[PDB]
């Protein structure tokens, strides 16, 4: 009645020209009462609309490579990409349309796997003219790492940051593969004006240990100010 | 020559309604086997199965839609559409139709439409303020915080557009108040500081907005490293 797929890796990194395996379980039975197993393998590339690839389980769909093919015994179901090509790259969805309702699985981005790269890290003050209309935004950058996990951390006069802050990630770059990352910390002009040490810490697989980026509000020099 | 093409994306207020279609081409809608399916996809939320009209004109709801789903079919433009009542923020997503194809691929959605993007809010169409990120191996970064409107999208580009090399344009995070915010940054050689003029475009259609922000350096900066490897 109400089927959950269960689709893995969530994310593969993948070498072109190597073997792809992906995997969709199903909670129950997608065996349709007429005997056949409605199970559809989807693409969808990055801006575009998905695509099909193979039906009743086996299927390849027309136009579709045989390097793409798939299989699958009882609740236990498989798409597998022979030799990856640039093309493959995207995220891929399972699908049974046996049940009402029909379901999709959580998807597979299959990504390109290359080696590990330390991110570059920069962290920016507000500027002036925002902090005129009351507001503070603290940005710390982080550019061109590989993989895509990286632990940020804000602080302020060593004060862990939680609940204040937000990111967002590129998608993989077309010529290096790598990702960048963006966090913002944003306060209210009187907390900003509370304080005076902000820091990211950031944490990542390229990097031996730890990197810190800080500023000391009021500051950039002077003796008397401004 | 099969093809499902859809109206353009929608922008609404909470408890309001929408209704978006789906026209067919090079196949008969009333081909046996055929049918069309409506299905939805939300940035985290992957894709779920919405709604079905079949050939014979019956038709199928998923029960999370609380019955707030109607599908109609005028066979006079080979047209489906799809009404969505009162709507919330979580029926915020890109809204696809896809043809159910038949027997013959045992009912896979073999053909698909372009999408459309349904947003639910109750923010006003605004447009962005545009704050510096100034400058600070040899190599500087530098960009633009382009903060505060609605809705998507917005497109920067760097000395209208001769600036493109090293560019990053993450994606837009909704912020608490229901509205947007972006950075956009730049790497450039920290030698061409005190020369080069930086100025980031930021282009913003659905409220007409145009907003040119030249970048300076910010004439003294201490900013400090611990760490890292």
């Amino acid at each position: 009645k109400d089927i959950v797929m269960t689709q893995t890796p969530s994310s593969l990194p993948v070498s072109l020209g190597d073997q792809a395996s992906i995997s969709c379980r199903s909670s129950q039975s997608i065996v349709h009462s007429n005997g056949n197993t409605y199970l559809e393998w989807y693409l969808q590339k990055p801006g575009q609309s998905p695509k099909l690839l193979i039906y009743k389980v086996s299927n390849r769909f027309s136009g579709v490579p045989d390097r793409f093919s798939g299989s699958g015994s009882g609740t236990d179901f498989t798409l597998k990409i022979s030799r990856v090509e640039a093309e493959d790259l995207g995220i891929y969805y399972c699908f049974q349309g046996s049940l009402v309702p029909p379901t999709f699985g959580a998807g597979t981005k299959l990504e390109l796997k290359r080696g590990a790269a330390a991110p570059s890290v920069f962290i920016f003050p507000p500027s002036d003219e925002q902090l005129k209309s009351g507001t503070a935004s603290v940005v710390c950058l982080l550019n061109n790492f590989y993989p895509r996990e990286a632990k940020v951390q804000w602080k302020v006069d060593n004060a862990l940051q939680s609940g204040n802050s937000q990111e967002s990630v590129t998608e993989q770059d077309s010529k290096d593969s790598t990702y960048s990352l963006s966090s913002t910390l944003t306060l209210s002009k009187a907390d900003y004006e509370k304080h005076k040490v902000y820091a990211c810490e950031v944490t990542h697989q390229g990097l031996s240990s730890p990197v810190t980026k800080s500023f000391n509000r009021g500051e950039c020099h002077h003796h008397h100010h401004h | 020559q099969v093809q499902l093409q859809q109206s353009g994306p929608e922008d609404v207020k909470p408890g309001a309604s929408v209704k978006i279609s789906c026209k067919a081409s090079g196949y008969s809608l009333s081909t046996s086997g055929m049918g069309v399916n409506w299905v939805k996809q939300s940035p985290g939320k992957g894709l779920e199965w919405l709604a079905h009209i079949y050939w014979d004109d019956d038709k199928r709801y998923n029960p999370s839609l609380k019955s707030r789903a109607t599908l109609t079919v005028d066979k006079s433009s080979s047209t489906v559409y799809l009404e969505l009542r009162s709507l919330t923020s979580e029926d915020s997503s890109v809204y696809y139709c896809a043809r159910r194809g038949g027997s013959s691929h045992y009912y896979a959605m073999d053909y698909w439409g372009q999408g459309t993007t349904v947003t639910v809010s109750s923010a006003s169409f605004k447009g962005p303020s545009v704050f510096p990120l100034a400058p600070s191996g040899g190599t500087a970064a530098l960009g633009c915080l382009v903060k505060d409107y609605f809705p998507e999208p917005v497109t920067v580009s760097w000395n209208s557009g001769a600036l493109t090399s090293g560019v990053h344009t993450f994606p837009a995070v909704l912020q608490s108040s229901g509205l947007y915010s972006l950075s956009s940054v730049v790497t450039v050689p920290s030698s061409s500081l005190g020369t080069q003029t930086y100025i980031c475009n930021v282009n913003h259609k659905p409220s007409n907005t145009k907003v040119d922000k030249k970048v300076e350096p910010k004439s003294c900066d201490k900013t400090h490293t611990g760490g890292g490897g």
